């Protein structure tokens, strides 16, 4: 899954 | 008894895998991974750690009976269905992680396992000794030496938070995850009550895709945010939020108390409207 800063 | 149990669990997981013909957590991925780990356990048990209640054998008796009940639930199910299957995927994700934490490679390490937070580590080994698992009722009373919870709805909400595998028993791994999520230790239950009982932004047992979906309801309200435990980095939080342009993003923050992270994000104008609601609670 895409977790961003 | 134990080798029979392991054989039964592996067969149930093979049945499910065959009956299950997406993004994490995914049963299709987790079923064969768990069955492979169980096989590794079985080989290792036929050649152990400190004996008695709460040891390796006790852990497996409990774990395998729960894994059967959960596997029966999945079988019985193959919008409501989508939710029931996402909740069970999270539960299997947690069962798989707990067994990987305590029997990596099939080889028991619950008597050596070390918690992430030092004060919580000390509490577990001083209170529980070499044990890797306790029934809820005994855990509640042991935790109560340090951090007592009010019996009733509050204690039951705590149970639901801590018990990742929904097994009724607390392993040292679950306690590791709980004390990371709700650090710092000296105020553990006050942190938990403020964040997981009283805060509108807290969601329990949701996947990444379920928060993506839920926050679409607030996409015209930049600043809206929810937080829930990560399913792939257990012990860490995942914060979903609506950015200035209406896009739904999710971030895993720095290893620090969630309260500090939420306070900073409020002050910076990013986490303003918990679950899109008008009132942000004060966390000071
Ligand atoms: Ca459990």
């Amino acid at each position: 899954n895409e977790y961003t800063a | 008894e134990e080798a029979r149990a392991l054989g039964r669990a592996v067969r149930m997981l093979q049945r499910l895998e065959e009956q299950c013909v997406v993004s994490p957590p995914s049963l299709r991925d987790l079923l064969p991974r768990t069955a492979q780990l169980l096989r590794e356990v079985a080989h290792s048990r036929r050649a152990g750690g400190p004996g008695g209640p709460g040891g390796s054998g006790d852990f497996l008796l409990i774990y395998l009976a729960n894994l059967e009940a959960k596997s029966r639930q999945v079988a019985a199910l193959l919008s409501r269905l989508r939710r029931q299957l996402a909740k069970l995927a999270i539960i299997f994700s947690h069962m798989h992680a707990e067994l990987h934490a305590l029997f990596p490679g099939g080889k028991y390490c619950g008597h050596m396992y070390q918690l992430t937070k030092a004060p919580a580590h000390t509490f577990w080994r001083e209170s529980c000794g070499a044990r890797c698992v306790l029934p809820w009722a005994e855990f509640e009373s042991l935790l109560g030496t340090c951090h007592p919870v009010e019996p009733g709805c509050t204690a039951l909400a705590l149970r639901t938070t801590i018990d990742l595998t929904c097994s009724g028993h607390v392993s040292i791994f679950e306690f590791d995850v709980f004390t990371r999520l709700f650090q710092p230790w000296p105020t553990l239950l006050k942190n938990w009550q403020l964040l997981a009982v009283n805060h509108p932004g807290y969601m329990a047992f949701l996947t990444y895709d379920e928060v993506q979906e839920r926050l679409q309801a607030c996409r015209d309200k930049p600043g809206s945010y929810i937080f829930r435990p990560s399913c792939t980095r257990l012990g860490q939080w995942a914060i979903g939020y609506v950015s200035s342009d209406g896009s739904i993003l999710q971030t895993i923050p720095a290893n620090k108390p969630l309260s500090q992270v939420l306070l900073e994000g409020q002050k910076d104008g990013f986490y303003l409207y918990p679950d899109g609601k008008t009132h942000n609670p004060d966390l000071t």
